[PDB]
């Protein structure tokens, strides 16, 4: 998750400076929420361990 | 439409004026070595009348 | 069940972006081929992913 | 805010110093060839009257 945020952020930066185009944005965008969703699954699965 | 980053853009255009500057050199090349023959004819050529 | 719910949701927000994601990625496969950029089967690739 | 490498804003740099110093030797190119061409008008350039 930490790698994945730092990813979005570089892109996020990148489209505003006016190298990369929207589109590059979306998909950081989708696997930062991708990322999100996993983590909560493993906390999830930790909890029904326990 | 926001469908393609800024800097390709930019790189278009750059390139179209670079192209011109070119196209520029290359008319001037011709005008410099037409301002010689002046489209005369060639018997009454300032070298051959010499 | 109450973890699953909670997961559900989180899914149900990733697919969401992904969503848009893809549809953005359309359309930009779409202007290009309307100016003359790109083929035809790039966007049927486009709409199979979406 | 610490997202790119070091040695692609150095290259960056470098480039512009690079670029600088080309646009130097077309400037000195063309004043060279204007010492020669000092004279406004062309009836009064040294060759002609010779």
């Amino acid at each position: 998750k930490e790698a994945i945020y730092r990813q979005l952020d570089q892109t996020t930066q990148r489209f505003n400076v006016g190298l990369v185009a929207i589109t590059d944005v979306q998909n950081a965008r989708a696997q930062y929420d991708t990322v999100l969703a996993n983590e909560l699954t493993a906390r999830n699965n930790l909890d029904n361990a326990v | 439409a926001n469908l393609i980053g800024r800097e390709e853009l930019q790189h278009a255009r750059d390139a179209v004026t670079s192209a011109q500057a070119q196209l520029d050199v290359a008319i001037q090349q011709y005008n410099a070595n037409q301002a010689m023959i002046l489209g005369t004819k060639l018997e009454d050529q300032p070298a051959v009348q010499q | 069940s109450f973890n699953n719910i909670n997961a559900s949701i989180s899914s149900i927000n990733a697919y969401k972006q992904a969503v848009v994601s893809a549809q953005s990625s359309l359309d930009a496969m779409e202007a290009g081929y309307s100016v003359g950029t790109r083929t035809i089967v790039d966007v049927l690739d486009a709409t199979t992913t979406l």
